[PDB]
């Protein structure tokens, strides 16, 4: 509606019998391949990402927001749990670190 | 006729169907991304999970009912053609 791409803002400019809108849009580029899974199975319970996707780079699993590559360690802060890990299809296995354990306060 | 004509259309039916097939293939394999720039492929179950979050239902609801959801979608698409043909 306001230009091709994810819309950020627009500036108007007068013309003799109409208007000229200068739409400013954000467009992604330089994409890359990754392997992913819908959930992680740890301790018999399934973990899902709060926001983003589980992205694997060949050997390690990470969480990353969907629209821009910024990998993070999978922790209890960015995932939520739901039931045992046998109903979801394509679940994979990996360690879900809890930041409270290493501190051991 | 007596001076009238019916000039033919620039896009033939075949080319319009080709455009439509292009849009369907794009939406099935890449979701929204192909409309905002470079088409990025994403598995169809995860794309539907994205959309479920979009309407405010957590995505685990989709992963636990994938079979049921697919069956309901197939039945609806099957009844569409019969409905269009029987409706006068
Ligand atoms: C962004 C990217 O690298 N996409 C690649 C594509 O170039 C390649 O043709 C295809 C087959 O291996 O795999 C994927
Ligand atoms: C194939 C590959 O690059 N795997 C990377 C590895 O190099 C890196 O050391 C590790 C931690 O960042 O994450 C993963
Ligand atoms: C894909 C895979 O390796 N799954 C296994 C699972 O069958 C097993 O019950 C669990 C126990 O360690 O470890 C993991």
């Amino acid at each position: 509606f306001c230009g091709k791409g994810y819309h950020l803002m627009s500036f108007p400019q007068s013309a003799p019998h109409g208007v000229v809108f200068l739409h400013v849009t954000y467009v992604p580029a330089q994409e890359k391949n990754f392997t992913t899974a819908p959930a992680i199975c740890h301790d018999g319970k399934a973990h899902f990402p709060r926001e983003g996707v589980f992205v694997s780079n060949g050997t390690h699993w990470f969480v990353t927001q969907r629209n821009f590559y910024e990998p993070q360690i999978i922790t209890t802060d960015n995932t939520f749990v739901s039931g045992n890990c046998d109903v979801v299809i394509g679940i994979v296995n990996n360690t879900v670190y809890d930041p409270l354990q290493p501190e051991l306060d | 006729f007596n001076g009238l004509t019916v000039l033919p259309p620039l896009l033939t039916d075949e080319m319009i169907a080709q455009y439509t097939s292009a849009l369907l293939a794009g939406t099935i394999t890449s979701g929204w991304t192909f409309g905002a720039g470079p088409a990025l492929q994403i598995p169809f179950p995860m794309q539907m999970a994205y959309r479920f979050n979009g309407i405010g239902v957590t995505q685990n609801v989709l992963y636990e009912n994938q079979k049921l959801i697919a069956n309901q979608f197939n039945s609806a698409i099957g009844k569409i053609q019969d409905s269009l043909s029987s409706t006068p």
